């Protein structure tokens, strides 16, 4: 036929960020969240509270981190 | 399957730096254990555990 | 930060209603008299902060006689407030002189920028 | 709509159109300037220009025939245009002057004059025409030490070494029956043209053309022909594109159309729906650019080609362009693809069905030399309408995300940075 | 060209001090930034000249400050100059921040300027806290105990952060030596942040009290604002000289002259007076985690103000309701400080909670609504329809 | 000598020029440097923080 | 009294820094290869 | 223009580190200045983390340094880093001055 009008909606946006760009970006945002969580798992490894809660629960690297000094050669 | 290797690990920079930090965690644990075991095995008989076992026997 | 089209929308709604006009227009007239920008020789469209591209667009699109007169009113208000006085009472901006002269240019540049953003974020119905 | 048929030695392809008022008859060979050496480069240009000699053009102009010739990297064409009742005279001229009696155009004191003419012409191209020579150097370094890097104009040092025996040698090696397609566009029928070709015994030669030993291979590089006395700064920049008869051929054309072409002095080109013009219209980063998708028989090129007198902000121009190229890989929206689909169908319709039967004969001879048949505009429009956002994302992940670039530039390109700084823009750090 | 423009460093001094184009109509409220630079030079110089005599051990902190007050020649001058100049540093800093809040100096060009200013405010609060804890009086030890026991409310690593800050199990010798190293260091971060403040100021110039553009009438800073700032520099030195030589212990709590005793609670633990509104916003919330989160939000809610000031003219010079509520905010701040000085008693708890709510409702609720209403009134008072 | 005659880079060009292969080779080395830099940066920051944590002189008096 | 732990950490540190030095040499040569293998030709221009 | 160019602070960082035009032919003697900046950062950080524990009285100076060597966790790392890093600060600084003396980087513009 013949089309006289261009039918379009105005999208959803907050000036710069669009909903379309947010949905296109969101899984890589989840990947960056996971990458930053691995970065915190690196830079908090020596923390013995995070070792006790998290890193000693690991199967192959968990009992590796804990020490085996008896309470006879520890001064405190 | 170098195309699959690149497309998995090196295409997205988020997955790249995530693999870098995951490898750094595994590396810290395993490499610290390896240096501790090699140092304590090179110095056998001279450490306090060996002196303590000699006192115990 | 508040868009001028929104101020025009709310103010036109207040002015087109007979109850809201007779209730809020004298409040605004006494507010403008208490605001005291007329005692320095300024109209209100000299007071709008120009450091944004909509206002830079409207000020580029101002005709030259209004531009030279606005320049004189701004320099005169700077010198007046430097001397910590006001202008004499015959040099105050009269009420009928305080016309919005920049406002059609601001509203036109605002409608152009809003249409440009809306066409930047369209979704074709397919 | 168009009819191609292999008669007993030769392929005859017509695109009949009775609304036309001329009829272009010609023979398109499929051995362009990719079939040269570095040492006989420009022998196709000289064959083009002694087809268009004054001696060869007086013969055609006495009969009401206009001659048009074209050299590309894949094909080369020799087209004889005439009024619609004058197709027999076009075939008579194409048979006698170009095919059979070929040693009369190649006489001395005509070859010498035409060699002097193409020497002056190639020198005038090499000094004055700055965008097209930057594109020629872009081919010269994208496919270097490989057949596709040969400029179709021919160089100035290889054109000076050419004698008559080189044109005869190129003729005997390439102007063959297995290599030609005889094309009729305008308003001659396929039955009429093939009856005329069967009537007068039209055969070029019998052998087969020489097989090239190495296929064309893109090598990421750059050439920097900076010339500080030029006003502007011309810079082409490209990744490897899809070759012709690739499944992503129209996808590469569409992705070239997403960013389109632009002319900063035209006020209706400022208002294009590209998101790059917001970046480059603040400080007027460029004067013009055009994103192209060339495709050849072996490989292709995809990129852009710009020119700017803002010689200090060349880096911002290249940066914002390549950061827009990354959006095809990551976040190309739907309306960019729909706008580019409409504009690509418009570009293809203005290219293919224009009113000039010379250009239609060129495109028809090329597209039935490479593919063996010509794809119709309706099927091309369906293939364009079938391209989705996921197809552009997959193609841009394959061909554009973090791939090697070929750059080429002349003029005041001191502001153009070096290779690794530009190649670092092919992949962001996901921001 | 001139040597003041052609040189490498004199072009910086020229383009910041000598040829810096200020608007002609700025007033004496624009002198407080130069006054804050003067306060910083006073603090750094008197701090170095007392660090040559101070000893940071927990047995020698108070004894060494008293050694400065008794044995060091003019050491009482240096100590009272440092202490009352820190009080004057925070007076002029509150005036700088309040004139920024008033004249709209936080809006669209100068958002970077406002945010670097907030960073300087946080660092100066931290410097004043560590330096108050360096004296190791009674208010120093117990202020350190309270404000660093605040961080044991974080539910994950609160005890770890607390025993890392303390260097042990209470505030002790490693805590005081930590605080002295940090109190030496952090003012040089303040000086670098002041250079960043001057960069963000220089790229767009100063504002003027009218709010209108100042590009038309401008004056080079040398020979006009140099002497216009010299007036307030001598006035600041006069008031500081009065408070150093005649009333030197007015702005100090008298409990700091008791040596630091960990086993005696002094029955009203109160920091220095310029941290008292934030101490009141702390104590208003009846939870240790939400209290310190609300105190950090009290410092960090100024970052919301560029995006909540909905006005279209800059500055409350020509705005009636905005002027009235700005001084309501100012005297609410004074009420908040006087509330935080008080004990935790019956009218004071409710008055502090109400004043904290008014403090946060100024930026978040009052300013957008009042500025929108003034936009509408400014439109309809002169548009005839 | 023309400008369209590119010189002999043949001594420095690798014979196979697969894209994924060469990019995996380059990014494996850059990633290994970032790997060991992450381990060293973690160890350095934990060294300075653990210096700030406590001392044995007060852990005995714990 | 830190002698044993100091030599232990020295072995860890020396291994990590030697590996980082060799990787950084490779990364330097890789980033610099495109500049290191440049070629300049000079066809002298025509007189005006 | 780019955000590293148009920003206030990132333009400084850009024109001094990122976009700063260096000559193509400078060698590894030009790395000595960046090494001196690294040396100075090392000295300042280790010196602050030891001034957290150092006591500057004449009766407590040597014993407080001995406390850093003995009681502070990784304190020998900080002390030996400070001492050997000051020695390496002067090694690299002598190389920097000798480079300026050899290549004539003292002359008429500089
Ligand atoms: C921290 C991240 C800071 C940041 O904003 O990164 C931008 C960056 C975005 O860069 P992009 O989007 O590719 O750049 C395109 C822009 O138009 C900008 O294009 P451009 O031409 O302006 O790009 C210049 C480029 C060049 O980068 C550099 O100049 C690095 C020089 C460092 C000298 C020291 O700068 C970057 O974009 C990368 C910066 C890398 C982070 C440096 C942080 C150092 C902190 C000390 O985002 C990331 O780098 C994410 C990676 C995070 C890694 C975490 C682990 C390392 C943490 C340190
Ligand atoms: C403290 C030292 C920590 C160093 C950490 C290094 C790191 O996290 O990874 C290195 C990355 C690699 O960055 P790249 O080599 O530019 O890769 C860009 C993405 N590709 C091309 C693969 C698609 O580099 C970056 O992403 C930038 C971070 C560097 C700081
Ligand atoms: C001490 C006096 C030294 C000689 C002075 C002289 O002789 O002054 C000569 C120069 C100016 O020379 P010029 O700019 O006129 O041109 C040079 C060619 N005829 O003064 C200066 O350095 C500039 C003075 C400005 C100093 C501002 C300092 C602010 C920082 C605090
Ligand atoms: C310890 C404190 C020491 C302080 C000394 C500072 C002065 C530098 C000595 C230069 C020696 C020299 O050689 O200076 C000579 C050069 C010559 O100038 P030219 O090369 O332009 O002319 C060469 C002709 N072709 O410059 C000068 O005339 C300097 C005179 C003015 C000094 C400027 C005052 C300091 C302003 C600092 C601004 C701070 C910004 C930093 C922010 C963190
Ligand atoms: C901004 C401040 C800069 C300071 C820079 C100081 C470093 C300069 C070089 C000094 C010698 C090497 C480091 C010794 C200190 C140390 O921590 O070495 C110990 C570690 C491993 O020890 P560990 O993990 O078993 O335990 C430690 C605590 N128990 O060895 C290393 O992996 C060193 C690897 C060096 C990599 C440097 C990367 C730079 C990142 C900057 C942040
Ligand atoms: C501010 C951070 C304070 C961290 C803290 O609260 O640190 C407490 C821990 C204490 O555990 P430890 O490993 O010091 O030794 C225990 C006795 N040998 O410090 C750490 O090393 C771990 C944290 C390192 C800093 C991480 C920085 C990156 C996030
Ligand atoms: C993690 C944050 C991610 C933010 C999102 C993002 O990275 O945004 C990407 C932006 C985009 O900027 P553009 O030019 O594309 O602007 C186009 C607007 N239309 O780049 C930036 O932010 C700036 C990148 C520069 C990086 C500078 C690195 C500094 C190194 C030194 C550090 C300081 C040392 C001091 C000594
Ligand atoms: C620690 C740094 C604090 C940054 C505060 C940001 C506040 C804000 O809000 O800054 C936002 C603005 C952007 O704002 P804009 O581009 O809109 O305006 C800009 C108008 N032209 O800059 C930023 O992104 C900050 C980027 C990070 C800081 C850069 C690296 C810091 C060191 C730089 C070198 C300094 C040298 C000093 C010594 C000589
Ligand atoms: C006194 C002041 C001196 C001024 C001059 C100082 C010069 C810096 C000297 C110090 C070197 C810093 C190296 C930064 C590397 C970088 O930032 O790497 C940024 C690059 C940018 O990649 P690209 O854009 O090439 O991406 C191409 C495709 N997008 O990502 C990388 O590859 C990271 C690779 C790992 C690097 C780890 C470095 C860790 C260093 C620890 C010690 C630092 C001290
Ligand atoms: C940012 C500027 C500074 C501020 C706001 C500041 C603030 C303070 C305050 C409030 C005190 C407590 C004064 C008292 O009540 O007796 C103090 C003490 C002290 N400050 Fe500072 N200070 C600053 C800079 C410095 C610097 C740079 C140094 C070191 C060189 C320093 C060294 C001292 C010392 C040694 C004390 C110990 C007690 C005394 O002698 O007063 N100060 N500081
Ligand atoms: C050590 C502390 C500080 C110093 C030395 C300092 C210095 C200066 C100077 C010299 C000026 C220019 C003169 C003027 O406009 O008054 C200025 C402007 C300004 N400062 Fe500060 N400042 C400091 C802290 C702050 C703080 C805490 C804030 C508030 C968050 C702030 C915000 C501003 C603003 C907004 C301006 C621009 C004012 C205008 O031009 O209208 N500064 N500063
Ligand atoms: C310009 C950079 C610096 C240099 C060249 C430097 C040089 C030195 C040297 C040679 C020593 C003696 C080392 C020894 O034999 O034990 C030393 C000691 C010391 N430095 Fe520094 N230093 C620098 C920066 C700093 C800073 C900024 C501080 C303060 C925060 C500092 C704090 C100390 C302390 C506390 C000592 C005490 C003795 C020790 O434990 O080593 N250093 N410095």
């Amino acid at each position: 036929a013949y089309t006289s009008h261009l039918s379009s909606k105005t999208g959803l946006h907050f000036g710069r960020l669009s909903l379309r760009s947010l949905t296109a970006y969101a899984p890589n945002l989840m990947l960056w969240g996971g990458a930053s969580m691995l970065g915190l798992f690196v830079f908090t490894e020596g923390w013995p509270k995070f070792q006790d809660t998290l890193y000693k629960k690991i199967p192959l690297l968990g009992p590796t981190l804990e020490d085996h000094t008896p309470p006879e050669d520890k001064p405190n | 399957s170098f195309s699959s290797l690149y497309k998995t690990f090196f295409k997205r920079n988020a997955v790249f730096v995530g693999t870098i930090f995951a490898g750094a965690f595994v590396f810290q644990t395993v490499f610290d254990t390896a240096i501790t075991s090699w140092y304590e095995n090179h110095n056998k008989g001279k450490l306090w555990k060996d002196v303590k076992a000699r006192i115990a026997a | 930060p508040q868009s001028f089209t929104s101020i025009a929308r709310i103010g036109d709604y207040i002015l087109k209603s007979p109850v809201l006009s007779k209730l809020c227009v004298p409040v605004a007239n006494q507010f403008i008299n208490l605001a005291g920008y007329k005692k320095l020789g300024l109209k209100f469209d000299d007071l709008i902060a120009e450091e944004n591209p909509i206002m830079q667009t409207a000020l580029r699109r101002l005709p030259e006689d209004e531009s030279y007169a606005r320049a004189y009113r701004i320099i005169r208000a700077h010198q007046t407030e430097l001397t910590h006085h006001l202008l004499p009472r015959n040099e105050w901006i009269k009420a009928q002189e305080d016309v919005p002269y920049l406002l059609p240019y601001i509203l036109e540049a605002e409608a152009a920028a809003k249409e440009k953003d809306e066409l930047d974020n369209i979704e074709v119905s397919k | 709509a168009e009819v191609t048929q292999l008669s007993n030695g030769i392929v005859v392809a017509t695109e009949h159109n009775p609304s036309a008022h001329t009829a272009s008859v010609g023979v398109v060979f499929g051995s362009g300037a990719a079939n040269e050496n570095p040492y006989n480069n420009g022998v196709s240009n000289l064959w083009k220009n002694i087809f268009l000699s004054k001696e060869n053009s007086a013969v055609a102009a006495k009969e009401g025939l206009a001659l048009s010739s074209n050299i590309s990297r894949d094909f080369q064409s020799y087209i004889v245009s005439s009024l619609p009742g004058s197709t027999d005279k076009s075939l008579d001229f194409l048979n006698q002057s170009f095919i059979q009696q070929k040693a009369n155009l190649l006489s001395s004191s005509n070859f010498e004059a035409t060699k002097k003419s193409v020497l002056k012409q190639v020198q005038d191209f090499e000094e004055n025409d700055h965008p097209n020579r930057v594109l020629e150097h872009l081919h010269s370094t994208a496919f270097q030490n490989t057949p596709l890097s040969l400029p179709t104009r021919g160089t100035l040092e290889s054109l000076e070494n050419l004698v008559v025996a080189d044109l005869e040698s190129f003729a005997n090696n390439h102007f063959l029956n297995s290599n030609a397609v005889v094309v009729g566009t305008g308003n001659i029928k396929h039955e009429d043209l093939v009856n005329s070709i069967e009537s007068k015994n039209l055969s070029l030669q019998t052998g087969t053309k020489p097989v090239l030993k190495k296929k064309a291979a893109f090598l990421g590089s750059e050439v920097r022909l900076r010339d500080d006395t030029l006003p502007k700064a011309w810079i082409s920049l490209a990744v490897e594109g899809e070759p012709v008869n690739s499944p992503n051929y129209f996808v590469a054309k569409l992705a070239a159309q997403i960013f389109g072409s632009y002319n900063a002095f035209e006020p209706a080109s400022r208002l294009q729906g590209i998101k790059l013009l917001d970046n480059i219209q603040e400080y007027q980063l460029c004067d013009n650019f055009n994103h192209f998708s060339l495709s050849y028989k072996d490989s292709g090129l995809w990129g852009f080609s710009t020119a700017t007198r803002n010689v200090t902000m060349i880096d911002d121009l290249i940066h914002f362009t390549l950061k827009q190229w990354n959006r095809l890989t990551i976040s190309v929206t739907d309306t960019e693809v729909e706008r580019a689909k409409s504009l690509l169908k418009l570009q293809l319709g203005q290219l293919y069905e224009s009113g000039n039967p010379v250009n239609d004969a060129n495109l028809l001879g090329a597209e039935v030399l490479i593919k063996g048949s010509k794809l119709s505009l309706g099927e091309a429009f369906k293939k364009i309408d079938a391209i989705t956002v996921k197809d552009v994302k997959a193609w841009a992940g394959k061909r554009l995300w973090d791939q090697d670039i070929a750059i080429a530039g002349t003029g005041q390109i001191e502001g153009l940075l070096d290779y690794m700084r530009i190649r670092s823009d092919m992949s962001m750090m996901r921001w | 060209m001139a040597f003041r423009k052609s040189n490498v460093y004199l072009s910086l001094v020229n383009s910041y001090i000598i040829d810096s184009p200020q608007p002609s109509s700025i007033n004496y409220w624009w002198n407080m930034g130069s006054l804050l630079g003067l306060c910083l030079v006073i603090q750094i110089v008197t701090g170095i000249f007392m660090a040559m005599h101070y000893s940071s051990n927990i047995e020698l902190a108070f004894s060494s400050v008293e050694h400065i007050m008794r044995d060091v020649h003019n050491g009482y001058i240096l100590r009272y100059l440092h202490a009352n100049g820190a009080s004057f540093f925070f007076m002029v800093m509150f005036m700088h921040m309040a004139k920024g809040l008033y004249y709209g100096s936080y809006r669209s060009p100068r958002v970077t300027l406002w945010n670097v200013g907030v960073i300087i405010f946080i660092l100066t609060i931290a410097t004043a806290f560590l330096g108050y804890c360096c004296v190791y009086g009674q208010m120093s030890h117990w202020g350190a105990t309270v404000i660093t026991n605040l961080f044991s409310a974080i539910p994950f690593v609160g005890n770890d952060i607390v025993s890392w800050l303390w260097g042990g199990f209470s505030v002790s010798n490693p805590t005081i030596q930590r605080f002295f190293a940090l109190h030496y260091l952090v003012p040089f971060i303040i000086a670098a942040m002041v250079i960043m403040h001057l960069m963000a100021l220089h790229i767009h110039g100063s504002s003027n009290p009218l709010g209108i553009t100042g590009n038309l009438d401008r004056i080079p800073m040398h020979s006009y604002f140099i002497f216009k700032d010299l007036v307030t520099v001598f006035l600041f030195m006069l008031i500081l000289a009065l408070f150093v030589f005649y009333s030197p212990n007015t702005l100090g709590h008298p409990d700091n002259y008791i040596p630091g005793n960990p086993l005696v609670t002094p029955a009203s633990i109160v920091p220095e007076w310029y941290l008292l509104p934030f101490y009141a916003i702390l104590r208003s919330i009846p939870d240790k985690l939400l209290g310190v989160i609300t105190m950090f939000a009290a410092i960090l809610v100024l970052l919301v103000l560029p995006f909540t000031d909905r006005s279209v003219v800059r500055g409350n010079t020509f705005k009636v309701l905005s002027k009235f509520f700005f001084f309501i905010f100012v005297f609410n701040f004074v009420l908040l400080g006087q509330i935080g000085a008080c004990h935790v008693e019956v009218p004071y708890v409710l008055m502090g909670q109400i004043a904290t709510f008014i403090y946060f409702a100024y930026f978040l609720i009052i300013v957008p609504v009042i500025s929108t209403i003034e936009n509408v009134l400014f439109y309809i008072g002169r548009v005839n329809k | 000598k023309s400008t369209y005659r590119t010189p002999n880079f043949d001594d420095v060009l690798k014979e196979n020029n697969d894209a994924d292969k060469g990019r995996s080779y380059a990014y494996f080395m850059v990633g290994a440097m970032g790997l060991l830099s992450s381990a060293g940066a973690k160890s350095t920051v934990e060294t300075f923080i653990s210096s700030m944590t406590a001392t044995a002189d007060v852990l005995a008096m714990a | 009294p830190e002698h044993d732990e100091r030599k232990r950490l020295g072995l860890k540190t020396v291994i990590i820094l030697s590996s980082l030095y060799l990787l950084s040499i490779w990364v330097k040569k890789f980033k610099w290869a495109g500049i290191k293998t440049r070629k300049f030709v000079f066809n002298p221009p025509k007189p005006r």
